[PDB]
């Protein structure tokens, strides 16, 4: 009844396959050095975000649903959804007790403090710090730590309609997958928790609207805080520094 | 114009 069928189990396996690489170790370099640095600057935070952003691009290209889109459609989705996806990764990797984010391949010793916010754009940093903690707090402990749930939330975020997308076929594909991954997440949660999953399903829209709010208010967070020669270019396409 | 994002999206990984 609530147990997953073969088609649902297959959909989940495909998702897990696409995300292979997300939790891999970092090669020696600028980004890894920034993550291991005890005293991190805003540029170091940008260097760290670069790793996750690149990995999101790689994941998306491994998903058959994504490759049904035109190249412009793909671009529009990644551009529109990246900050929300990063925020969801943030929820997966955050610890309220230590007040910090960690990465799966490295001990909990290496981390990024929630207080990194305090070095960013003074006009908006305190509000963004509050928004992230507020968003984190809505999640049940065992839901935020579930890689499949997090992966599905990321995919629902990615496959969200954008007014930037005009192509009729792309728009159809995006809407279809938004509903597909939403339905799959609900079925997955029902398979684990039965009727208790109904309450979690009802919270999905709350999560999505809060994510959108975070994305819509984060764009100037790094303004005036970074020397471009010290920060990876990819995150600077999403967060204006000058 | 998000040139690097586009480049990464369109490359052969
Ligand atoms: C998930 C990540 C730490 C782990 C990185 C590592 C490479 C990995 O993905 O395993 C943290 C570090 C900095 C965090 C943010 C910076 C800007 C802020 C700006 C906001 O207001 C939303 C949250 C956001 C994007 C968080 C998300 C989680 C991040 C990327």
């Amino acid at each position: 009844s609530y147990q997953l069928n073969a088609a649902e189990l297959q959909a989940l396996d495909l998702i897990q396959e696409a995300f292979k690489g997300m939790n891999d170790p970092m090669e020696q370099g600028r980004q890894a050095t920034s993550f291991l640095k005890n005293e991190k600057s805003p540029a170091d935070i940008m260097n760290i975000m670069d790793v996750t952003m690149r990995r999101f691009v790689k994941m998306a290209k491994r998903l058959p649903a994504f490759n049904d889109l035109s190249q412009d459609g793909k671009f529009a989705l990644l551009k529109g959804g990246m900050i929300e996806m990063l925020t969801v990764r943030g929820v997966r990797r955050f610890d309220s007790s230590s007040g910090s984010w960690t990465t799966p391949t490295l001990g909990e010793s290496s981390e990024v403090s929630i207080n990194m916010f305090d070095q960013l754009n003074a006009d908006v940093r305190s509000e963004q710090k509050m928004r992230f903690l507020q968003f984190f707090k809505i999640f049940h402990e065992d839901i935020r730590s579930n890689d499949l749930v997090i992966s599905m939330i990321m995919l629902i975020v990615l496959f969200s309609p954008r007014d930037s997308i005009t192509d009729p076929e792309d728009r159809r594909i995006i809407a279809r997958h938004h509903e597909q991954f939403s339905a799959l997440l609900n079925r997955y949660l029902e398979s684990l928790y039965g009727d208790d999953a109904h309450q979690l399903n009802e919270q999905l829209p709350t999560a999505l609207r809060m994510l959108r709010e975070i994305s819509a208010s984060s764009g100037m967070l790094f303004l005036g805080t970074v020397n471009t020669s010290e920060a990876e270019p990819l995150p600077r396409e999403f967060f204006k520094v000058e | 114009e998000n040139a690097l994002l586009r480049y990464l999206l369109d490359k052969d990984d």
